[PDB]
C-alpha cells in the first residue's frame, strides 16, 4: 500500500503536501458528497 | 445494547456492511424468533416468493439530526422501505407480503454530551388528529423512508400516555453509557400474508424522554442513523 | 384519605387478574326503545350492529390490547319503559355480516331463513343466545394502521360481528312502547399484544382523536416535588 492523492487539487500543487489527505468538517451537512475517484490505477490521476 | 467497552465488529450482508459494536444485548420482540410462515392453503398452489437476492442486506435510512428541541420521530413498516430498493419493486408487484427485522438504532456523541432517547415498536400504530371528525393524511400515516416527526409526544399523537409504551418491546439510549439498540421484530398479523401497501403491520419510535444537552460550542445537532434489516421476507404472487 | 392501618400479609388468587376473569361478567352495551310513536318508531322495527365500542368503559378495557378473539353471549331484558310488562310477542332476528338488512317493518328480509331469529313472549324470561367468532381474520382488532382500499383509514371490516333486528310480531302495530337493555358477555378469550392504556377522552368511535388543545396529564399535579 502506498498514498492515493485523492486530493489533487490544481490549488495544491505550491504546498504539495496536502494532496496526500483531504479534508472533513461539521460545516459539512449529513449526506454530502464527500469525495470520489475511479479506480484508475495505470491512469492519470490520484492513483499516479 | 451495544455501549461503550465492546469490541468492535463488522457485519457483512449481501453488499453491505456497517461497522457496529458487538454488545450482546440485542431485544427480542415478544420473545420469538423471525421464521417462514406457516403452511396456508394460499400459498399451496402458491409457493411463496423468498429472494435472499437484494433484499436480505442492510438498508442505512438518511441519519437525522437531534437538536435541543426535537420532539420525536417515527417510521412505518413495511412503508419505510416500500419505496427502497428491490425490497419496494417485489413487495409492489407481489400482492402478499410477510417478513421480520433486525432493527438497528445508533446514535454518535461526545462524552460531553447528555441525552435519553427511548426505542420501541408498537404494533398497528394508528394516529389521530387534535380534532371534528377527520382521519389523518396519508402523508403522516405513511411517511415512507424520511418518517415524520411528533407533534405531541407526551401523548404519542394517539391519545396514549408515552409514559407507559414500555410495555412494548423498547430499547434504551442513554448516551452517558450505551449509544446504540437493537430490536428484532417477529411479523405480527391476524393473517400470514397481508398488503405489503395498504397496512402497516408496526410503527418504529424514537422518542427523546431527556432532551439532548451540552455546552454551546459542542455539536449542536446529534446523529440518530438507524439501519434496518428484513429476516425471512416472503412475498405471494398468486399466479 | 390514608389510613395506614389494616396491613394485608396475605397474596391474593391470580385467578383474579386472569384475562379471562378481568373480560367476564354480562354488561349493558345498548338500549334501544321502540316507543308507539314520535320521532323514530312509526315504523316498528330497529337495526342494531353489535357495536363494542358503545361504552368508553368495556372499551378502555379492550384498546388495552391490539388483537381480541372471542364468542359472545346475548341477553335481552325487555319491559315497557316504566318496568311493566305484557303478553307481546317478539321477534329478534340475527342479520349475519354481508347479510341483508330489514328496511322496512316487513321487508322480506325477516322471512329469510339464513337470517337466524329469535321468538319470545314479554312476559317470558330473558331471551339468551351466544354468536361466535364471525371474524374472517384469526382475530379482532381494535386496530388497523392501514387502509382497506383517506376517510377509510385505521377501518378493518374484518372486524363486523353482526346486525339485530328487534320488532313485535304481528301483522299491525304493537300498541305497547318498548324499551328493551341488551346485555353481552365474552365468553373464550384470548389477548395478544398488549399496549399503552388511553389517558385522553375518547372523541370518535372509528378513532384515536384527541382534543389536541386540551392535552391532560396522567398523574395530578402538585406543588413541589417535595411536598407529599
Amino acid at each position: 500500500e502506498t498514498i492515493l492523492e485523492v486530493n489533487n487539487l490544481k490549488t495544491n500543487e505550491t504546498t504539495p503536501m496536502q494532496r496526500l489527505c483531504f479534508p472533513v468538517s461539521v460545516q459539512s451537512k449529513t449526506g454530502e458528497l464527500c469525495a470520489a475517484f475511479r479506480a484508475d490505477p495505470g491512469r492519470d490521476g490520484p492513483w499516479q | 445494547a451495544c455501549g461503550y467497552s465492546d469490541r468492535v465488529a463488522q457485519l457483512t450482508i449481501g453488499n453491505s456492511t456497517i461497522t457496529t459494536q458487538e454488545a450482546a444485548n440485542i431485544v427480542i420482540a415478544y420473545g420469538e424468533w423471525p421464521e417462514y410462515c406457516p403452511d396456508t392453503d394460499a400459498t399451496a398452489v402458491d409457493k411463496p416468493t423468498r429472494p435472499d437476492v437484494s433484499v436480505n442486506r442492510f438498508f442505512t435510512l438518511d441519519t437525522k439530526s437531534w437538536a435541543k428541541d426535537s420532539k420525536g420521530w417515527y417510521w412505518k413498516f413495511p412503508d419505510v422501505l416500500t419505496e427502497v430498493g428491490v425490497f419496494g419493486q417485489n413487495a409492489q408487484f407481489h400482492y402478499l407480503y410477510r417478513s421480520g427485522f433486525c432493527v438497528h438504532v445508533q446514535c454518535n456523541a461526545s462524552k460531553f454530551h447528555q441525552g435519553a432517547l427511548l426505542v420501541a415498536v408498537l404494533p398497528e400504530y394508528v394516529l389521530g388528529t387534535i380534532a371534528e371528525n377527520s382521519h389523518p393524511p396519508y402523508a403522516t400515516t405513511q411517511p415512507g423512508q424520511v418518517g415524520a416527526v411528533l407533534t405531541h409526544p407526551y401523548v404519542l399523537d394517539a391519545g396514549i400516555p408515552l409514559s407507559q409504551l414500555t410495555v412494548c418491546p423498547h430499547q434504551w439510549i442513554n448516551l452517558r453509557t450505551n449509544n446504540c439498540a437493537t430490536i428484532i421484530v417477529p411479523y405480527m398479523n391476524t393473517v400470514p400474508f397481508d398488503s405489503a401497501l395498504n397496512h402497516c403491520n408496526f410503527g418504529l419510535l424514537v422518542i427523546p424522554v431527556v432532551p439532548l444537552d451540552f455546552n454551546t460550542g459542542a455539536t449542536s445537532e446529534i446523529p440518530i442513523t438507524v439501519t434496518i434489516a428484513p429476516m425471512c421476507a416472503e412475498f405471494a404472487g398468486l399466479r | 384519605n390514608l389510613i395506614e392501618t389494616r396491613c394485608v400479609l396475605n397474596h391474593h388468587s391470580t385467578q383474579e387478574t386472569a384475562i379471562g376473569n378481568f373480560f367476564s361478567r354480562a354488561g349493558l352495551v345498548s338500549i334501544i326503545t321502540m316507543p308507539t310513536t314520535g320521532t323514530q318508531n312509526t315504523d316498528g322495527y330497529v337495526n342494531w350492529d353489535i357495536d363494542l365500542m358503545g361504552y368508553a368503559q368495556l372499551r378502555r378495557k379492550c384498546e388495552l390490547f391490539t388483537y381480541m378473539r372471542f364468542d359472545a353471549e346475548f341477553t335481552f331484558v325487555v319491559a315497557k319503559p316504566n318496568g311493566e310488562l305484557v303478553p307481546q310477542l317478539l321477534q329478534y332476528m340475527y342479520v349475519p355480516p354481508g347479510a341483508p338488512k330489514p328496511t322496512s317493518r316487513d321487508s322480506f328480509a325477516w322471512q329469510t331463513a339464513t337470517n337466524p331469529s329469535v321468538f319470545v313472549k314479554m312476559t317470558d324470561p330473558p331471551a339468551q343466545v351466544s354468536v361466535p367468532f364471525m371474524s374472517p381474520a384469526s382475530a379482532y382488532q381494535w386496530f388497523y394502521d392501514g387502509y382497506p382500499t383517506d376517510l377509510d383509514y385505521g377501518q378493518c371490516p374484518n372486524n363486523m360481528m353482526g346486525t339485530f333486528s328487534i320488532r313485535t310480531v304481528g301483522i299491525e302495530k304493537s300498541p305497547h312502547s318498548i324499551t328493551l337493555r341488551v346485555y353481552m358477555r365474552i365468553k373464550h378469550v384470548r389477548a395478544w399484544i398488549p399496549r399503552p392504556l388511553r389517558n385522553q377522552p375518547y372523541l370518535f368511535k372509528t378513532n384515536p382523536n384527541y382534543k389536541g388543545n386540551d392535552i391532560k396529564c396522567t398523574s395530578t399535579s402538585r406543588d413541589k416535588i417535595t411536598t407529599l
